[PDB]
């Protein structure tokens, strides 16, 4: 079941079940990182929706106010400040790699060998699209947790 | 007195039973290899014997040793089980 | 057909050789011209396979050399038995164990040393003991010194013995190579004759002698009026007084009675109440059935009848489902590499002398070893050590054998193949589950010293606090402590006391055992093993797989096992070797070892050991302090290092002032060894040139050119200075302290 | 050989085995007549 | 030539060249390949047939004292069980003339000096009819095989000469009558073990009423 990958042995690697099967290819291909062919905008939105969205739940549990009644805005603002930093660094890796103009630096060849075009992130335009888009999208995802948990109160297992 | 006793003719019975199996290729022996477990093959023992089938002095032990396991084993497991008295 | 085939004087016995150092070496055996062929001389004295590439003489010579081992083995055993018998208290100490010291080692009265000689009681003075040969000697039955004497001059016997026959088998009659590579009957006998009756010998022994002996003994009757162990044997009345089962002899045995040997043959478990060691009956049953496996077992392969599996087919016959049959090609790599089997060999000893030492202190076998708490700590620190040593050995020379022996020309494997082809995501992931575990287990220390020093205990991670549990640990005590009677329904009580089901047992006042518990410092301590076991093997594997090559250096193979750097360029390429590999490894294994020994010690001494009332009120040793000290690093050093380190350094004046002079003798040594450690041999060979100048204005320069320590050599020293330095400080710190307050 | 023998006998590490011990027996005997001395009292 | 048990490998250096050869060697300790030391076909020839001779007399006469004495020919003081002679003190003793342990080095001397003659002539035959030993030394040549010396000493009467094949019969005669004597001792020796009495007295029971057979003695009492 292990293969050299595309037939190439002398290549660095090696084809197994792990990065071979059909099913992780689909499951991979299917997340926002991987649709070349959508807009850097919306690419970074769900992005930053999933991720501020999880980073809510450590925040408020763990932190030096957890037996407060104040928890939840404790954790809440704890996940903002948290994806303020991470989109400083998007934005940072951003301007350090990409200078404006150049071209798609995105593999153009595909397993069989087809060409295809070069993915927009990366540039220096689309770089910045997807950066304001998981700024956006991490302080919706954690307004929308708060919101969930401590607003309206749903009945959840150890909230 | 042991000798008629129930334990006295277990022993007897998976000897005998051991030698049988042995000796008429219902098992392997020095003449007869195996690898799986069914296929008995045609090995050479390599000692001479008078009987004409190949049964040699050193297989005659191992089939008579495993006799010995088997029927103790078999004996002991009764007696604890309840089947037969503790002391005969 | 397995044959035994010599060959009949194969080398001439004299002196010629011995006036002649480095004969065996065709570059040695010139003379020296610097003192590096000193150094030389003794650093390739063992290595037959640099000597000669002839197997069989390689064979030869290493039968001969493993002769004389057990010829030194015996000198050391009769030297112990003299000793027990010409100055030791053994005879006094049998009639009050719980408050005579055993002692065997008595000095000379010059200089002021006899002050060693200390008072350990029975109108005898002298140095207290260790090593556990008292509760043995007990065990065994022994009651007599003339009896010890007649065990030394048999040992004396069997060294003259072992030392003759190294040298009729090597100078005489020399096996040829077939006899060294009949595997299968070598196996046969070791198995069989070797064990099954080596353990059938000694159960009957126990059957026969140790057992009555003990009897008297413990019924309180006076050592010289016991029958002699003789009286036993030819006079069954005697004997069938105590067992009524010995009046029927051996019928049951034959006609399958068995059953009416419960008397000696028994399944009990736990402890003697009166010794606080295992039942000896218990014992006898375990010898006789491991003895019964052992000699089943060695009836397996096959020799010169047809009967019997080959080593090889089985080898050959199980294959593999990845489009290969991976176990072929194994069996002609391992009967013609001694290195391969040193490698296996070293690596299965050690693990099972860590095995040891964890069984000894949790089921104590000898009477009278559970509450002679420096016997019971010394020999779980000892096996523990050997254990670590033979472990880093097995890596060595495995890569020894990847270096000299691998072949896939001549002798092909395909998982070694298979292997090698993925030592990149191998060694990847073991260098990140590293990371890991070191992360979330000396991180959670750390966030504790900090949550203390900043007045907030209660966001620590403590039994009082954010919780831990080691739940997994507690459902496996509870359901070993309540195996008697569903799952093991032969069995009256548990396999320890430990397990759980509160009961305690002591003797003369003190505790042996009971229900140890386990909780979130457990569990830290737990992780922090893990975490420093997986270190040693990333680095030791390292070594192993990469020996031969890497992106690095593409010929690493023909550089050798054992050379200093390729140069300083690539951007530097020191320690790419191997030997550079398990000379790192040994720091790590000397840090994990003395971490498992420190937790051992102090969880004894504050949950176990201690002492109890006619009421029965128990007080430990240092009163249960572990559960909330050992969390943080300061408890460590504070009540662990600071507090127990009083007895080992207030024993100037007395009996045990040895010891503080070994403790210091010892943090001498350590700090003595970075010297050669963080320096480099360039610096010293330039001092050597002005030193070298002012012997030569005196007419005082010697003809044998001095010369620096070889870069080797320096890392050598250093690591060995290192070792013993450290292990000595702890050494003295742990006997002082237990001799002292035990 | 006699000679042999005589020749091994006198290499460096046996030759300062036998150096060493003979120095301290006689240090210990020395010691065991005139023990815990700090000076020199004779003259 | 009745073979018994022979091997393939056995039957190549087997082939009737030894007197009693019948070809028993079921695991090839007298094989020619790889000899050294002791394994050896001379000496483990030499060995059997030396522990068969001093077997012989051993068995002999460890029965006469008993018989004799019963038939009523030695003071019942003398007659006992051969395991009661002194040779193993915890089974009972005899008042000799001198010593248990002094008789020791007084038989001791005597046996060293014809062993250490002996030992002689299997590394050089003839090396004994040299130097003057009483003038002794003029009979105690030899004849070429240390198994069978062989002259007038050794043969006064002579009863193997003037024949050539009478002498392998006596040879084959040898072989049989010594290999039955260490059986006998194997047999004494055990019997006294299991039964703690006169080989001699041991035959009657049997003889007379077969009914006290080896199942009635596994009890192995004292
Ligand atoms: C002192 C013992 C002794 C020795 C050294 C020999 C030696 C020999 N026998 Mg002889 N025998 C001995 C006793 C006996 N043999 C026989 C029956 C035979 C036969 C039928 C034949 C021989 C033959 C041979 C020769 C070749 C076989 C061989 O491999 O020899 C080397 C073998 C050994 C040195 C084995 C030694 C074993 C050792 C004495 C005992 C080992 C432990 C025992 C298994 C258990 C002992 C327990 C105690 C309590 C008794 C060789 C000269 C063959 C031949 O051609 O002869 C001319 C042959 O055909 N022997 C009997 C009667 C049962 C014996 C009884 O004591
Ligand atoms: C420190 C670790 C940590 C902690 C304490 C929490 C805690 C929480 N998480 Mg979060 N979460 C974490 C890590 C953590 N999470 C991680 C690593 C992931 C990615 C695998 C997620 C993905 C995740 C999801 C998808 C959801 C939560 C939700 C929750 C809440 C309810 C959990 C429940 O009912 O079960 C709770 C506040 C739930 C929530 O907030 O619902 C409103 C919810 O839907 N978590
Ligand atoms: C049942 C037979 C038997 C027994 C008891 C032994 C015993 C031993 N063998 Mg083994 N061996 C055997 C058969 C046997 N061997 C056979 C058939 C072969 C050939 C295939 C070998 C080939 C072999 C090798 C190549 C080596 C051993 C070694 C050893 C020693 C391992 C260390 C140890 O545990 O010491 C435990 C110590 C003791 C129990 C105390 C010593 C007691 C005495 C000396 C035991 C003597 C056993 C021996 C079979 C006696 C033969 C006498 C006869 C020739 C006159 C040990 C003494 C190793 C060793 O160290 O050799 C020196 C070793 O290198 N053996
Ligand atoms: C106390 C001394 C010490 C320390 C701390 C380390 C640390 C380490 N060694 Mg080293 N080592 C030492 C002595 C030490 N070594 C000595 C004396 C030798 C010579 C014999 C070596 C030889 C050696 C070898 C040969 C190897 C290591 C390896 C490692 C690593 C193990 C992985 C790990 O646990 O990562 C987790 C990190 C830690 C446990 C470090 C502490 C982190 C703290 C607790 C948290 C910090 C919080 C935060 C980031 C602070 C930020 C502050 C901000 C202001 C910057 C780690 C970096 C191995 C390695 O690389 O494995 C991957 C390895 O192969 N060491
Ligand atoms: C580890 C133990 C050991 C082992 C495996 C061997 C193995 C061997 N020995 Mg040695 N031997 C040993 C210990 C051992 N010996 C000891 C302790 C002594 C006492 C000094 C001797 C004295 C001895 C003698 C005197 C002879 C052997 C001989 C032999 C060989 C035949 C053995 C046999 O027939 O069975 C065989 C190579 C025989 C030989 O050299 O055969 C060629 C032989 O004559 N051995
Ligand atoms: C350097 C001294 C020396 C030594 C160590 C030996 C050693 C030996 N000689 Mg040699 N010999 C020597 C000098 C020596 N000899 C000299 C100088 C000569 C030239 C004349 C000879 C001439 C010689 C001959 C002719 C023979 C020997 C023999 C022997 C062997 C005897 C072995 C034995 O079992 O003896 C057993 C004896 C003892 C262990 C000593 C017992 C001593 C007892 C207690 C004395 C009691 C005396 C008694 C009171 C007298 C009165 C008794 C009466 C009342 C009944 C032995 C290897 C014999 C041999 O085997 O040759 C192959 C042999 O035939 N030797
Ligand atoms: C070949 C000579 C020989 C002869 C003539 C006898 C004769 C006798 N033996 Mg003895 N015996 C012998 C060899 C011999 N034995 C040997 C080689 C052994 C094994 C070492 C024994 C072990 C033995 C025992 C243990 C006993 C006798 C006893 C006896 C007596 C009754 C028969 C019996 O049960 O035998 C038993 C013989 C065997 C089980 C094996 C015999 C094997 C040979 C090859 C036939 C009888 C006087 C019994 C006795 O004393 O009764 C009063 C008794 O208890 N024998
Ligand atoms: C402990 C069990 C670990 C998982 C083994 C799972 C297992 O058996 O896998 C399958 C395979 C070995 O099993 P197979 O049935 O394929 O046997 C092939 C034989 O030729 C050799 O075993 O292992 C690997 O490929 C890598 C195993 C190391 C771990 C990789 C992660
Ligand atoms: C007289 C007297 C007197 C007084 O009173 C007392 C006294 C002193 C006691 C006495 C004496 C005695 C004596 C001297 C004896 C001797 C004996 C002997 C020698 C034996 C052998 C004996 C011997 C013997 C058994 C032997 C045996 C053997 C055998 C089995 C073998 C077998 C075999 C063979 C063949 C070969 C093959 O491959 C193997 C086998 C199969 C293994
Ligand atoms: C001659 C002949 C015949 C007959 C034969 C016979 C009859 C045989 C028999 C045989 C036999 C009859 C054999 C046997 C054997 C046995 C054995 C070999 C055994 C073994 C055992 C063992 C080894 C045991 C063990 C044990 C013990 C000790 C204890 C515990 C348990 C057990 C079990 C483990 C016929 C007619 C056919 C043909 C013609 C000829
Ligand atoms: C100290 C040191 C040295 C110098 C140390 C040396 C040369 C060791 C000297 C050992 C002894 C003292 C040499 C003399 C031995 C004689 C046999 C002594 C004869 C006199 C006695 C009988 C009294 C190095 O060469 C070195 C090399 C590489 C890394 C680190 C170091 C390093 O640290
Ligand atoms: S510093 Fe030493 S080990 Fe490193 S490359 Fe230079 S010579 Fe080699």
């Amino acid at each position: 079941v292990v293969q050299p990958i595309n037939g190439d042995p002398f290549i660095g690697s090696l084809e197994t079940p792990v990065t071979s099967s059909p099913l992780v290819a689909w499951y991979l291909s299917n997340l926002p990182a991987y649709r070349t062919a959508v807009s850097p905008l919306l690419r970074g939105i769900e992005v930053g929706l999933a991720h501020g969205y999880l980073l809510v739940g450590p925040f408020a549990l763990t932190g030096p106010l957890r037996n407060t009644p104040v928890h939840g805005q404790a954790g809440a603002l704890g996940a903002i400040g948290l994806v303020t930093i991470l989109s400083v660094v998007l934005t940072m890796y951003g301007v350090a790699s990409f200078e404006d103009g150049a071209p798609s630096t995105a593999p153009s060849l595909t397993l069989t060998g087809r060409k295809k075009e070069a993915d927009k992130l990366q540039t220096a335009e689309g770089w910045a699209q997807f950066t304001g888009g998981f700024f956006f999208g991490g302080v919706s995802g954690a307004i929308w947790a708060y919101f969930l948990l401590y607003v309206l109160d749903l009945p959840y297992f150890f909230k | 007195d042991y000798i008629g006793s129930s334990t006295n003719l277990i022993m007897i019975t998976t000897t005998t039973l051991m030698l049988f199996a042995g000796r008429f290729g219902l098992a392997p022996s020095a003449n007869r290899k195996a690898t799986a477990g069914l296929k008995l093959e045609a090995r050479e023992s390599g000692l001479q014997t008078g009987d004409p089938a190949g049964f040699t002095l050193a297989d005659t032990l191992a089939c008579g040793s495993v006799g010995h396991i088997l029927g103790v084993g078999i004996v002991l497991g009764l007696k604890n089980t309840g089947v037969l008295d503790q002391i005969i | 057909e397995v044959k035994i085939v010599v060959d009949r004087d194969p080398v001439k016995t004299s002196f010629e050789e011995w006036a002649r150092p480095g004969h065996f070496s065709r570059t040695l055996a010139k003379g020296p011209d610097t003192t590096t062929w000193i150094w030389n001389l003794h650093a390739d004295a063992h290595d037959f396979d640099s000597h000669t590439g002839d197997l069989e003489e390689i064979s030869r010579k290493v039968f001969s050399a493993h002769f004389g081992q057990l010829s030194i083995i015996f000198l050391w055993l009769s030297g112990m038995y003299f000793h027990g018998a010409r100055f030791s208290n053994y005879e006094a100490w049998l009639s009050d164990p719980t408050h005579i010291g055993p002692s065997a080692q008595v000095v000379w009265p010059i200089v002021g040393q006899e002050i060693l000689n200390g008072d350990v009681g029975g109108g005898f003075r002298g140095i207290q003991i260790t090593s556990g040969f008292f509760q043995l000697w007990r065990a065994s039955g022994i009651t007599s010194e003339l009896q010890l004497y007649c065990t030394a001059i048999g040992a004396l016997i069997f060294a003259a013995l072992m030392l003759f026959a190294g040298w009729f088998h090597y100078h005489k009659a020399a096996p040829k190579l077939a006899w060294f590579q009949d595997v299968e009957s070598m196996l046969n006998h070791h198995l069989a004759g070797l064990l099954g009756l080596g353990s059938l010998s000694w159960a009957g022994h126990q059957i026969h002698v140790s057992l009555p002996i003990n009897q008297f003994l413990d019924a309180g009757v006076d050592p010289k009026e016991i029958p002699l162990p003789h009286e036993f044997i030819l006079n069954r009345d005697l004997l069938a007084q105590l067992y009524p089962s010995f009046a029927e002899g051996a019928t049951p045995f034959f006609t399958l009675n068995w059953s009416k040997y419960a008397e000696f043959l028994t399944f009990r478990g736990g402890l003697d109440p009166v010794t606080g060691g295992l039942w000896l009956t218990d014992i006898a049953h375990h010898h006789l059935a491991i003895a019964i496996l052992f000699l089943i077992a060695g009836h397996m392969y096959r020799t010169n009848w047809g009967i019997g599996h080959g080593l090889k087919d089985i080898l050959e016959a199980h294959k593999g489902p990845f489009t290969g049959q991976g176990h072929k090609g194994l069996y002609e790599i391992l009967t013609t590499s001694w290195h391969a089997q040193l490698s296996l060999n070293l690596a299965m000893l050690g693990s099972t002398t860590i095995v040891v030492a964890h069984h000894m202190y949790s089921m104590p076998p000898y009477p009278y070893l559970a509450t002679d708490y420096g016997t019971q700590l010394s020999l779980f620190t000892h096996h523990m050590w050997i254990g670590g040593f033979l472990i880093v050995g097995a890596a060595a020379h495995a890569a020894i054998f990847m270096v000299r022996d691998y072949d896939p020309t001549t002798r092909y494997n395909d998982l070694l193949d298979r292997v090698l082809r993925h030592r990149d995501a191998i060694i990847s992931h073991l260098n990140w589950v590293c990371i890991f575990l070191g992360f979330h287990s000396f991180g959670l220390y750390i966030h504790n010293d900090t949550m203390s020093a900043l007045g907030r205990p209660q966001d620590m991670f403590s039994d009082t606090a954010i919780q831990l549990q080691p739940i997994f640990a507690q459902w496996v005590q509870n359901i070993h402590a309540t195996a008697p009677g569903v799952t093991a329904p032969g069995a009256t009580t548990s396999t320890s006391l430990t397990w759980g089901g509160g009961e305690l047992v002591a003797v003369g006042g003190k505790v042996a055992l009971l229900p140890i518990p386990l909780g979130t410092a457990d569990f830290l301590v737990h992780h922090i093993h893990a975490f420093t076991i997986h270190v040693t093997v990333l680095i030791l594997l390292k070594g192993v797989l990469f020996a031969r090559s890497s992106r690095l250096i593409p010929d690493k193979a023909n550089l050798g096992f054992r050379f200093p750097c390729d140069g300083p360029g690539r951007g530097g390429t020191c320690q790419v070797s191997a030997w550079d590999h398990v000379f790192l490894g040994l720091f790590w294994m000397y840090n994990a070892i003395s971490v498992v020994i420190f937790h051992f010690s102090w969880k004894m001494q504050s949950d176990v050991w201690g002492t109890i009332s006619d009421q029965g009120m128990v007080t430990h040793i240092t009163g249960g302090n572990f559960a909330q000290s050992s969390i943080t690093i300061n408890g460590w050093l504070r009540d662990f290092l600071w507090a127990q380190a009083s007895q080992v350094i207030q024993s100037y004046g007395s009996s045990l002032s040895a010891y503080g002079l070994f403790f210091l003798g010892a943090h001498f040594v350590w700090a003595f060894s970075l010297m050669f450690l963080f320096s480099g041999r360039g610096y010293w060979q330039e001092l050597i040139e002005s030193i070298v100048w002012a012997h030569n204005k005196l007419k005082v320069a010697p003809a044998t050119q001095p010369r620096a320590l070889s870069i080797i050599q320096g890392r050598a020293v250093g690591v060995t200075h290192y070792l013993l330095g450290g292990i000595a400080t702890t050494w003295a710190f742990f006997l002082a302290r237990i001799i002292a307050v035990g | 050989s006699m000679r042999d023998i005589k020749t091994y006998l006198s290499v460096a590490p046996v030759l300062s085995t036998l150096w060493f011990g003979a120095l301290a027996g006689l240090l210990i005997e020395i010691n065991r007549l005139f023990p815990d001395a700090l000076s020199f009292p004779f003259f | 030539r009745q073979l018994w048990f022979a091997s393939k490998q056995s039957l190549t250096y087997l082939d009737g060249t030894l007197p009693g050869d019948f070809g028993f060697d079921p695991l090839g300790l007298s094989d020619p390949e790889g000899t050294g030391g002791f394994i050896e076909p001379r000496w483990l020839a030499y060995g059997e047939i030396f522990n068969g001779r001093t077997a012989m007399m051993g068995v002999v006469g460890m029965i006469a004292p008993e018989a004799l004495g019963k038939v009523g020919l030695v003071p019942p003081e003398t007659a006992i069980p051969w395991f009661q002679a002194g040779a193993i003190p915890p089974a009972g003793t005899y008042q000799y003339w001198a010593d248990p342990y002094t008789l020791f080095v007084f038989e001791m001397a005597l046996i060293g000096f014809a062993e250490h003659r002996r030992l002689q002539d299997w590394y050089n035959p003839g090396s004994m009819g040299k130097q003057y030993f009483l003038g002794l030394e003029k009979y105690l040549g030899g004849s070429g095989d240390p198994a069978y010396p062989g002259g007038p000493i050794f043969n006064p009467l002579g009863f193997g000469t003037k024949s050539e094949k009478e002498m392998k019969e006596l040879k084959l005669k040898e072989i049989k009558n010594g290999r039955l004597a260490m059986l006998a001792f194997l047999g004494m020796s055990l019997q006294a073990i299991f039964t703690g009495v006169g080989p001699f007295q041991n035959l009657l029971d049997h003889l007379s009423d077969p009914v006290n057979n080896n199942i009635l003695t596994s009890l192995k009492f004292h």
